[PDB]
């Protein structure tokens, strides 16, 4: 595949997702629709899944996929299941054995992750697929490759994305501040379970010098650490 | 220690030096958001990307 | 004018090898002229003007803009503790003279950070790191000892250096860092304890004397003391985190951007 | 009274009525959203299926409750709050759809009814309404529809011709 292109409405999409939940912290996970038949992947649809992680394991609803695939299958029989999103905004450890997983909804898996906080104007997507380049003498590594994107609308689309853009041409949210407030009433010993889990990652790093699981380890630990701030 | 100091002075030589500079004896010579916030959000967007 | 200027500095630097030091800094002063022209015409003018700029530094209390000139004549670890890199364009004999300029640096450069950095320099020689240990270590005695062994390099024109002044200069300011270096932050000190780590200091009574000198000097802050119990005492927060905090995302971006 | 939509509502009722027109059957599904004051916020949409059955006894029960289920493991949960369907003729030519609406509204009397047009929709002109019964009177009047879009969102939607906790506290 050379390269990608993703509809408005499946960007705005993940984003509502997204915001329902209310989670900073929280990254949100589900399907991708679309034709990945040719050279260019074309994104055009997607549903939320039921997501959860534990430690370095994660669990995704499997009669979940299937149940609503078959529901999107009556709607539209044009728009397959060709991957994943999540929120991101980056790759995540465990993302190429997730990826393993839809690998057999269909192959080869495409990963779109959706910045949805767009911190980046120029990308709200990055997309990736599954491969590894190999070593002479040595067993293949499995590793993501980066495919370009670009965002593309036919025609329905972009006539209701500039007819939204013209202008410009609570008790779940007080829930979450209540959880905010009561981990800023615990970080203490919360801070010093995220030194312990910077200094695992650093560890990690050292081995692979493994590597990738530190590296998450200590991206978790400074994500904690944005989330306790924003709640102050 | 402040006569000492000065030269082994008088009482009388000293206070004219605390008197000088102002100094006077007490128990002794008395001598003498909202940016904040938004900062942390870019970084936090920073090291997420 | 290239040539113009590379008069005024030979003549500057004659004068100082037997000339006083104001005019010398005044003829310094006039005699920068755009890079360019030295850049073009050669290598080493460049470099010389470098060792002259660092010698005004040297001349100067400040150790900065000697530290500066220097590191541009020659390669110098830089802020964030980058590697500076220089080019080896210059001629040979040249390059031996920068490499004397590199090592004259050291002795400013020391003084501008930190810290024990001697990877460009041979590792060899114990005559620059062995001088390195000493100050590490906090202990005169040792420092003492480097100079009088190594005399000679000081000496080297006797009448010009007949007292070795600038060093020993350079060594009573390097003793003082390590006490600083505690820098209080106790709020109340037993007095014994000050008492055992400035009797290392050369005079013993010094700590009396020595603790309230530091505290003119004001590199360390001393509370009560002179007291009758005669126990030392020892937003803007936000700020600092908020530098740290940028830091960090400066060393991402020059990662993203590698 | 006032509708408001979010991005995705009006991006799948266009897209669903359109692609309902190429079928040549009527598209209907529900709305998801929040009764707000007298205010109604229309937060997300989904499509029930084509089905034999014109207007009422359309919707499928299995289907929705199944749908609803899995959105729910989804973020949103957010009450039906009404219903939309693509009907082309105008202008209140039919009879028929009203009372599906007597059918929300006895489910739930804040239950609003739009409808859109995916012919006569065009580029500067979305034709759109919405509306409820009234409580030789007529039986029914409209409330106009406003769009609430977040910055997030306005950010995301200028990459066509590109050349959470904030929420909450509001």
């Amino acid at each position: 595949g050379r390269v990608v292109r993703l509809h408005p409405v499946i960007l705005a999409s993940i984003v509502d997702s997204y915001e329902r939940r209310n989670e900073g912290a929280a990254r949100v996970i589900g399907t991708l629709l679309g034709t990945v038949d040719k050279h260019s992947v074309e994104v055009t649809n997607c549903f939320s899944v039921p997501h959860n992680e534990s430690e370095d394991e994660v669990a995704v609803d499997m009669e979940f996929a299937k149940n609503m695939y078959e529901l999107h299958k009556k709607v539209s029989p044009n728009e397959l299941i060709l991957g994943w999103y999540a929120t991101g905004h980056d790759i995540t450890e465990h993302s190429v054995l997730i990826h393993e997983y839809y690998s057999r909804e269909a192959p080869n898996p495409i990963h779109l992750t959706v910045d949805t906080s767009l911190q980046n104007g120029r990308m709200s997507i990055k997309a990736y697929v599954s491969t590894l380049m190999g070593v002479p003498g040595r067993t293949m590594g499995v590793m993501f490759t980066p495919l370009t994107v670009k965002y593309a609308y036919y025609d329905t689309e972009r006539i209701g994305v500039d007819l939204i853009m013209k202008t410009c041409f609570x008790x779940x949210x007080x829930x979450x501040x209540x959880x905010x407030x009561x981990x800023x009433x615990x970080x203490x010993x919360x801070x010093x379970x995220x030194x312990x889990x910077x200094x695992x990652x650093x560890x990690x790093x050292x081995x692979x010098x493994x590597x990738x699981x530190x590296x998450x380890x200590x991206x978790x630990x400074x994500x904690x650490x944005x989330x306790x701030x924003x709640x102050x | 220690l402040l006569a000492e100091m000065l030269g082994d002075l008088s009482d009388s030589q000293l206070k004219v030096w605390m008197s000088k500079y102002g100094w006077s004896a007490d128990e002794q010579i008395f001598i003498c958001x909202x940016x904040x916030x938004x900062x942390x959000x870019x970084x936090x967007x920073x090291x997420x990307x | 004018k290239m040539l113009g200027y590379f008069s005024l500095v030979g003549l500057l630097r004659l004068h100082s090898l037997l000339g006083d030091y104001y005019q010398a800094i005044k003829v310094l002063e006039n005699i920068e002229l755009n890079k360019k022209s030295m850049y073009s015409r050669v290598p080493e003018c460049q470099v010389t003007t470098y060792y002259y700029v660092g010698f005004a530094y040297l001349m100067m209390r400040r150790y900065q803009d000697a530290i500066r000139v220097f590191a541009n004549i020659l390669l110098y670890i830089q802020r964030t503790k980058s590697m500076f890199q220089r080019t080896t364009y210059k001629y040979e004999m040249i390059n031996k003279q920068n490499e004397q300029m590199h090592a004259l640096l050291a002795i400013a450069l020391t003084m501008y950070p930190m810290r024990i950095d001697e990877s460009i320099h041979l590792q060899l020689r114990e005559k620059y790191g062995d001088k390195m240990l000493r100050m590490q270590k906090g202990d005169p005695q040792v420092y003492e000892e480097l100079f009088s062994y190594s005399c000679p390099k000081f000496l080297s024109e006797p009448f010009l250096q007949q007292l070795k002044v600038f060093s020993d200069e350079v060594q009573q300011q390097a003793q003082l860092s390590t006490i600083r270096s505690f820098l209080k932050l106790y709020t109340t000190m037993p007095v014994a304890k000050l008492a055992g780590f400035l009797d290392l200091t050369e005079q013993e009574f010094r700590i009396q004397l020595l603790v309230f000198k530091h505290k003119m000097k004001n590199l360390v802050w001393t509370s009560g003391i002179s007291a009758l119990d005669g126990e030392f005492q020892s937003x803007x927060x936000x700020x600092x985190x908020x530098x740290x905090x940028x830091x960090x995302x400066x060393x991402x971006x020059x990662x993203x951007x590698x | 009274k006032q509708v408001q939509i979010d991005g995705l509502v009006v991006l799948k009722i266009i897209k669903h009525y359109q692609e309902e027109g190429q079928g040549t059957e009527v598209v209907q599904g529900v709305l998801l959203g929040l009764v707000v004051e007298d205010r109604l916020e229309i937060t997300n949409c989904f499509p029930f299926p084509q089905h034999t059955e014109d207007d009422a006894d359309f919707d499928e029960v299995q289907y929705q409750m199944e749908m609803m289920r899995s959105l729910r493991h989804v973020n949103i949960d957010h009450l039906h709050v009404g219903w939309y369907q693509s009907t082309y003729y105008g202008s209140f030519v039919t009879r028929a759809l009203l009372d599906s609406q007597f059918s929300y509204q006895h489910a739930i009397e804040e239950s609003v009814v739009l409808i859109y047009d995916p012919i006569k929709t065009a580029q500067g002109s979305l034709s759109l309404k919405a509306y409820r019964l009234t409580p030789f009177e007529y039986m029914f009047e409209e409330v106009p529809i406003v769009i609430k879009n977040s910055h997030l969102i306005n950010v995301l939607m200028w990459e066509l011709e590109k050349k959470x906790x904030x929420x909450x506290x509001x």
